[PDB]
This record gives C-alpha cells, sequence and structure tokens, in this order.
C-alpha cells in the first residue's frame, strides 16, 4: 500500500486531477496490480474524460470507475496463493 | 569415489575385488544438527538469549550447507536492522531467517537410499 500510492503520487504530478477524488479508496480496489499497470489505469482514465468533451480540464471520479473495469489483474488467484504460501 | 546417485552405478564395479567397503553419509539428526551450529558459531559475536538446542528442534530436513546459509544470513540481517556497526545477532533474527531459507531434502530422497540400503542394490 505504501509503494502504490508512491506510484500514484509520482503520476497524480503531472495528470490535471480534480479534488473530487478519493486516493484512500483506490489503493484498496488495486490490490494486486503491477507497477505499469498503475501507470495504465491512470493513462485510460485521461483519455476517457477527453472523449466527453474535447476541451476538458478536470478528471471526475466516474471516468476511474470505467477504468478499472478496463483494466484487470493479469496474475490470476493461483499464482498469487502460490508465492504467499512459498514465504510461509 | 563418491557418488550421490548410486541407483545408476554398474553391478560389476560393486563387487568383492573392485571396490568393496561402502560406507553410508547419514543426512543429519538432532543431536548431529547441533554440533554443525556449535562450528558455525564459533567466530560470530552471539547473544546472551539465544539458544541453540531450540533452533535445531525447529529445524527438519536441512542438508550441512543449508545450516550455514542460515548463519550466515541471520548474520547479515543483523547488520541491516542494527546498523553498520554493531555486536548482536539475537534470537529473532534466526527465526526472521527461516522464513528465507527453505530445506532441501525430502522423504522422496531419503528413503530411496534407506531401500538401496536394503540390498536391492548399493
Amino acid at each position: 500500500a505504501a509503494t502504490r500510492r508512491e506510484i500514484f503520487k509520482l503520476q497524480f504530478h503531472s495528470m490535471p486531477v480534480s479534488n473530487e477524488v478519493d486516493l484512500d479508496e483506490l489503493i484498496l480496489q488495486t490490490d494486486a496490480y503491477s507497477g505499469a499497470e498503475i501507470v495504465a489505469v491512470c493513462r485510460e482514465a485521461a483519455l476517457l474524460a477527453l472523449e466527453e468533451d474535447i476541451q476538458a480540464n478536470l478528471i471526475m471520479k466516474r471516468h476511474f470507475t470505467q477504468a478499472l473495469s478496463t483494466v484487470t489483474p493479469r496474475i490470476p488467484e493461483s499464482l498469487r496463493r502460490f508465492y504467499e504460501d512459498y514465504q510461509e | 569415489a563418491a557418488t550421490n546417485r548410486p541407483d545408476v552405478l554398474d553391478t560389476a564395479l560393486l563387487r568383492p575385488g573392485r571396490l568393496d567397503k561402502i560406507i553410508y553419509i547419514p543426512p543429519p539428526d538432532h543431536k548431529g544438527r547441533l554440533s554443525i551450529l556449535k562450528v558455525c558459531t564459533k567466530t560470530m559475536p552471539i547473544g546472551p538469549d539465544v539458544s541453540l538446542e531450540n533452533l535445531a528442534a525447529e529445524t527438519c530436513f536441512f542438508s550441512g550447507a543449508d545450516l550455514r546459509n542460515l548463519c550466515t544470513e541471520a548474520a547479515l540481517l543483523a547488520l541491516q536492522e542494527n546498523g553498520l556497526d554493531a555486536t548482536t545477532v539475537k534470537q529473532e533474527h534466526f527465526l526472521k531467517s527461516l522464513k528465507t531459507v527453505k530445506p532441501s531434502l525430502s522423504c522422496k530422497d531419503l528413503a530411496l537410499y534407506e531401500n538401496l540400503f536394503k540390498k536391492e542394490g548399493f
């Protein structure tokens, strides 16, 4: 959770994001996400906010809900259970 | 001659006249694993909280080389978590290093030798 907050803070430095979004709710929904996929969620939510008003200034919360439904974790739950049982 | 897979070996090499007095190198036991840990922790500064008998009870299916890796990595974790200048290896560093050193033996390999042991071949 602390690593994913630093990945989100590097990408939110450049993009114009509104203050309506909640960062803690996005951290909880992006469990089992690789670091390259958090860049892809932030890139796709900027493109979806451009489509509903070419001249866009800010990104809302509803774009992030649609962007997380399109981009999924590639890692299945069989490999998640194996790599946590190997450390135990 | 030394080998670790003696099932592949030729029967004519193991004959009276060629190669006799076969000796078995036992995978270690509890009294034996306590003596390996005293050799490795001879030079290392060990604090007086560490008990080596409790570590040897939890240790099972270890080889001799994996006991050397456990004392190496528990010593490196004391330098990481207590700075570059430290004279302390505590008991909790050894238990924290059991999560990152895994056993390299099983009952599949161990019952192979004790079957050849039983005639069959050797």
